[PDB]
């Protein structure tokens, strides 16, 4: 469908994160991630942990702050053709339930995986890297901001 | 009867997975995955966690 | 504002499994759509797409590919319920031409048999005027042979004639204002009346569901658009209080004007707009009211007078009110009404009065017939049975579809019936399983409204008898069964 | 410096976080640009009332005066044609744009009477759903056929066509290269998009190549942003203000010389120029897919409502799915578009009408040389051309009436004029008043003569 | 709880650390109860 033909909004995207029900389905999909990956029979359960918070977060990264755009055509004649789905959400306001939740979100994971992991170095290391890759553009001052010009067009 | 609940199952299946819409080797990737994590996971449990499940099993077919 | 009526309205929640199911088909579709793209990419699979010609292979890529990804991924897969040719009157039976795809719907080809006696639920004959033999017919056909078809100038020049004249007094007679213009586009007349009235330095407090017309209209021009929430009266009073108090952002002036922009019945909502409410507002804060009532001005009221007639308001408290021949009835067309004072400016400062060509003069004399019709200037009864016939099918139509278990929003006096699916794949299986039982349905899918609410608009009309609704709510309740569409709480 | 990094290193973790976040604490400090007084008023509720009682909104329409000259609408008592009856008085049309003279042809009615007898009036619904029907794909069919292009769309609305054409192929930060001297509706269509216009002297390459030069500086500024920004020029092919054709074969190499595609508008010249009444293109011989879109309307030659665009599928499939005059509008009636064919079927058989059409012009146009007051503006092969005052005076008011005298007295001597109108605020280069003069294949010599008398004595008699 | 307790001792300090400091971040996430419109306006 055309966008616009229900609903006045010239860009729907900004409120996908507001919707009923998309939060429990956000955990239960991090829950079904972690199942499947202690279904492996090889792998210890630190390493399932470790796993777990890695994957979650890069996938987290890849489509909130790396692509840029809307998936269909908007009648506000592409002003957002070059913002990133986190600077997108609720207008550009900068703090709102959904932004916190999903800045919660991953500190909670990381506590819990730290946890488990029984404070292994190794896997500290890696943790916090990727928590810190996460927690670094959800910040207001870096909106709208390329470091060193990459992923600016 | 049987048969016919099978289908209509089958077809609720593909309805709510949204495999109603996809090309039929899309649905053959989804369910050979599908099938490979669930029999992968049930032999992780077996391997692993203790057989209490199965005697719950057992008697619920009892 | 005082309710003369009870104002019974029902949007039901989802359920929340429906909602997890929902994303989880989301999600799927969007993966696989990935992996399409990635896949067509490497040129592993050929493309079925056209493509630049080599000459300006050198030029910017003319579209960006990522806004095109729902139209490939999930559009296309579903394409097949839209664009249906038709080659009858659309009347309460439709015939429509059939086609077949083997390219999994990027390519169509028409099989040479057409489906016959197709119940239409899409088309908007709400009155039931699309008729091919009437006296309307005849009245068109009989000022076709004479004046042709189509005028070839503009309004202000040579192309202004008497049929229009006339049509402009049979219109303000019919609304009741003192006087009323008519355009060639309902689309046009928003477009290019909107920008005459208010211009930089004035409010458009527009509605969160209005239609695209009105939205370009007021883009177009340089006013300052906020937007308050569908029929939500306590947040319209909000933002014409800030909006009086804290005047204009950049530098603290009052501003010039405030309108209103508001809809008579929403098509996809279903929802009549609380007209006390907003009249009572407007004139307490002293804005300007635009009333759109291309739905409401053959539907709603006991003689189909409006919805103002509905609510039994004044037609003067109303500043402006648009509105369309199109759905109605049965011609192209659309008009405003109003003050003599803003007609008057209207005729001398409207963009289609004088770049753009006016209506068509078989078509005026259609609308005039039908117009008289409903008056009842004619003298038969006929036109009068119409309004009380739609009445019942709606009453009918809406209680039979809420006892048997579905989601139903809008008011309980609306014709347009919404109908909730809320999944992806539901929607192209409700289209096809109702075409198969030979019902053509308009069904609604995500980017159009929000993610959870895909839905299937059911447009009842006067022309439908009762064996044919029987026919109708027997075939969806086993399509309901079918797909257990059933998601009400309260009744099954 | 060695000691001082091993003494560093032999220092506890705690006190070594501790001096960072310090140093974190400086950097904020140090960056804490905005000054903040905590001073906080909040308004009281009786000054909000107050200003709330205060406010007076303006009146929704200025007070319009009486003399205005577009207020008196002329009308006419009939159809408009040849030997009309405008204002009560028998007047030969030199006003209508019906070219071809299909209005009144025998067979349009019919066909159109069939397709009303067939299937209506109204369409009932946008072309999503079902609002289609089978004449609607036939019409379509028939200009991709006629025009020798892939693939057509057709609107209901000639102003919509292309004032949605336009925006749906340029968006934001976009270049557009639009002549000075373009309708209102490429103008709207303009506006409607939000990229940034570019606007060149009418018909003067010069400037267009020094604008393309201009942007290519800027491009070599910087080539990121230039690799995402596309190029249009967007001109007409017979232009409506000033009535001068356009010059295709400079524009076609500085398309391929610069990278920027070509929107062509061909509402006036698409049924009058060419040998088979192709447009432009065949006037110039230009091959057609040189252009990427070509905009038209159905109202001035075929004579009925609509409007379409053609090219290739690559550039009019996307139409169907972001113009805002097509997904959201109902579709054309189906009478109109029988009529639309009937006249295509007509176009098609007999081509020597264009020829007519053109030794009529120039009939009209070497005899109208030589009138004392005014000037004729245009070219030997326009169908519709102006004539403006040649001395102005100091307002535009003098001038319109001036003009409206001598339309006046011409109308009385049973010669029916127009005179162009415009909206004075909105238009970007306003034309100067005139009169419009409109030549039709129905019009014979002797008419055509007798109107060129008629004008010049009217003119040298109001002028002196 | 005293497993936790237990556990938590275990751990090295400088880990403590950062953990109490992302919960206060966390505090302040939750208490932060204006919404900053993020906006820049000069006037022409
Ligand atoms: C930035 C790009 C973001 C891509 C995110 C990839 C998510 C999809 C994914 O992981 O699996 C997809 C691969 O997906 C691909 O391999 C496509 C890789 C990008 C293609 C771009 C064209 C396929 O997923 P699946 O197993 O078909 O389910």
């Amino acid at each position: 469908m055309n966008v616009g033909t229900a609903h006045s909004e010239v860009n729907p995207n900004t409120r996908v994160m507001n919707s009923r029900g998309i939060w429990l389905s956000y955990v239960l999909a991090i829950g079904l991630l972690h199942i499947v990956l202690l279904s492996i029979p090889f792998v210890s359960v630190p390493v399932v942990w470790t796993l777990t918070n890695l994957i979650h977060n890069m996938g987290m990264y890849i489509f909130l702050h790396t692509v840029k755009g809307t998936p269909f055509e908007t009648p506000d004649q592409g002003k957002a053709r070059l913002l990133t789905h986190w600077e997108q959400m609720d207008y550009g306001v900068q703090f709102t339930a959904s932004r916190k939740f999903l800045t919660i979100t991953p500190i909670v994971l990381y506590f819990l995986t730290s946890f488990y992991t029984k404070y292994d170095q190794i896997h500290f290391v890696l943790n916090t890297v990727s928590l810190m890759s996460v927690l670094i553009p959800k910040l207001p001052q870096l909106h709208g901001v390329r470091i060193f010009g990459i992923n600016k067009y | 009867r049987a048969w016919k609940q099978m289908s209509w199952f089958y077809y609720q299946y593909l309805l709510v997975t949204a495999l109603y819409m996809l090309e039929p080797w899309e649905r053959t990737v989804f369910n050979s995955m599908l099938v490979s994590i669930v029999g992968m996971a049930l032999y992780t449990g077996y391997v692993f966690m203790p057989q209490h499940i199965m005697a719950i099993l057992h008697y619920f077919e009892i | 504002g005082l309710y003369k009526r009870p104002f019974n309205e029902a949007f039901e929640e989802t359920p929340m499994l429906v909602a997890v199911l929902t994303y989880v088909g989301y999600g799927v579709l969007t993966l696989f759509g990935y992996l399409r793209d990635f896949l067509r990419y490497w040129r592993i699979e050929k493309c079925h797409h056209a493509t630049e010609r080599e000459e300006q292979k050198d030029f910017v890529s003319l579209y960006q590919d990522f806004e095109n990804f729902y139209t490939r991924n999930l559009y296309m897969r579903i394409r097949d319920n839209w664009n249906r040719p038709i080659c009858s009157v659309p009347g309460a039976r439709v015939d429509i031409m059939e086609r077949q795809s083997h390219d999994y719907n990027w390519s169509f080809k028409y099989t040479g048999n057409i489906i016959k006696g197709v119940i239409n639920m899409g088309s908007y004959n709400y009155l039931g005027f699309a008729r091919n033999t009437g006296s309307c017919q005849e009245a068109a056909a009989k000022v076709l042979e004479e004046y042709g078809a189509g005028v070839c100038s503009t309004r202000q020049e040579i192309g202004n004639l008497d049929k229009h004249e006339e049509l402009e007094e049979l219109v303000a007679r019919f609304l009741g204002v003192e006087a009323a213009m008519a355009y060639g586009m309902g689309f046009a007349t928003n477009s290019m009346n909107i920008p005459a009235l208010v211009g930089k330095g004035c409010l458009i407090l527009s509605d969160e569901l209005n239609h695209a017309s009105l939205v370009l209209g007021a883009r177009l021009s340089g006013a300052t658009i906020r937007i308050f929430k569908h029929n939500n009266m306590q947040s319209l009073e909000k933002l014409l209080k800030d909006a009086i108090v804290y005047g204009q952002p950049r530098t603290r002036r009052p501003w010039k004007k405030i309108l209103i922009l508001v809809e008579g019945i929403y098509s996809m909502e279903g929802s009549i707009v609380r007209l006390p409410e907003v009249i009572a507002l407007k004139k307490k804060y002293k804005a300007y009211l635009y009333l759109d009532e291309a739905h409401s001005i053959g539907a709603l009221g006991p003689t189909g007078r409006g919805v103002v007639e509905y609510f039994g308001l004044d037609p003067e408290d109303v500043d402006v009110m648009m509105g369309t021949f199109t759905k109605s009835f049965g011609a192209s067309g659309g008009y405003i009404g109003g003050k003599k004072e803003l007609i008057d400016y209207l005729r001398t400062h409207s963009h289609s009065a004088v770049y753009a060509t006016s209506l068509s003069p078989p078509v005026v004399e259609q609308i005039i017939t039908s117009m008289k019709c409903i008056m009842g200037q004619d003298g038969t009864s006929l036109g009068k049975e119409c309004v009380q016939q739609l009445a019942e099918n709606t009453r009918y139509f809406r209680r039979r579809l809420k006892e048997m278990g579905f989601i139903i929003y809008g008011n309980e006096d609306s014709p347009v019936v919404p109908l909730m699916l809320y999944m992806p794949a539901k929607i192209g299986a409700f289209g096809r399983e109702m075409l198969k039982r030979n019902i053509g349905v308009v069904v609604v899918g995500f980017p159009a409204t929000p993610i959870i609410e895909s839905r299937a608009r059911f447009c009842l009309s006067a022309a439908h008898t009762k064996e044919i609704l029987d026919t109708a709510l027997k075939e969806i309740d086993e399509v309901g069964d079918l797909l257990q569409l059933k998601y009400s709480r309260h009744r099954l | 410096l060695v000691e001082m990094v091993q003494a560093l290193y032999e220092a506890p973790a705690y006190h070594l976080i501790l001096e960072g976040i310090l140093i974190l604490w400086i950097i904020r400090l140090l960056f804490s640009k905005t000054y903040k007084l905590q001073e906080r008023s909040d308004l009281t509720v009786k000054e909000k009332e107050e200003l709330i009682e205060e406010w007076q909104p303006e009146p929704l329409v200025p007070p319009v005066p009486k003399d205005h000259p577009a207020l008196n609408y002329n009308i006419v008592s009939g159809p408009p044609s040849h030997k009309t009856v405008v204002n009560g008085k028998e007047c030969i049309n030199f006003a209508s744009f019906n070219f071809l003279g299909l209005l009144d042809n025998p067979r349009v009615k019919a066909a159109a009477l069939a397709s009303l007898k067939k299937y209506g009036v109204g369409t009932c619904g946008p072309r999503g759903f079902y609002g289609t029907f089978d004449v609607h794909l036939d019409l379509e069919d028939r200009l991709a056929k006629f025009m020798k292009t892939e693939e057509a769309i057709i609107y209901s609305y000639g102003f919509a066509t292309i004032a949605s054409a336009i925006p749906a192929y340029s968006k934001r930060g976009d270049i557009v290269f639009v002549d000075r001297a373009a309708c209102f509706a490429i103008q709207k269509g303009l506006q409607a998009s939000r990229s940034d216009i570019k606007l060149f002297k009418h018909n003067d390459m010069a400037d267009l190549e020094r604008l393309l030069k201009e942007q290519e500086i800027e491009d070599q500024k910087n080539p990121r942003k230039a690799r995402v920004t596309r190029r249009f020029i967007v001109v007409e092919g017979l232009y409506m203000n000033t009535g001068t054709i356009c010059p295709l074969p400079e524009l076609v190499k500085l398309k391929y010389k610069y990278k920027a595609r070509i929107f062509l508008e061909e509402s006036l010249s698409f049924g009058v120029l060419g040998e088979h009444g192709r447009g432009v293109t065949e006037h110039y011989g230009i091959n057609i897919d040189d252009i990427d879109l070509i905009s038209a309307n159905m109202e001035n030659a075929l004579a009925s409502i609509g409007g379409f665009c053609c090219g290739r599928s690559f550039v009019i499939d996307h139409q169907r799915l972001s113009g805002q005059g097509y997904c959201f509008s109902a579709s054309l009636p189906p009478l109109l578009a029988a009529a639309a064919i009937e006249a295509l079927n007509i176009m098609e058989e007999n081509p020597g009408i264009f020829a007519v059409l053109k030794e009529k012009c120039g009939q009209i146009h070497k005899a109208l040389q030589g009138i004392s007051g005014l000037k004729v503006v245009g070219e030997s092969l326009s169908p519709a051309f102006h004539l403006q005052l040649e001395e102005s005076t100091g307002s535009r008011e003098q001038d319109v009436r001036l003009l409206q005298e001598i339309v006046d007295q011409c109308m009385n001597r049973s010669i029916a004029l127009t005179q162009a109108r415009y909206l004075e605020k909105e238009e970007k280069c306003l034309p100067p008043p005139s009169i419009r003069v409109v030549v039709t294949v129905e019009q014979t010599e002797e008419e055509l003569e007798r109107a060129a008398s008629t004008i010049k004595e009217v003119a040298q008699a109001v002028l002196l």
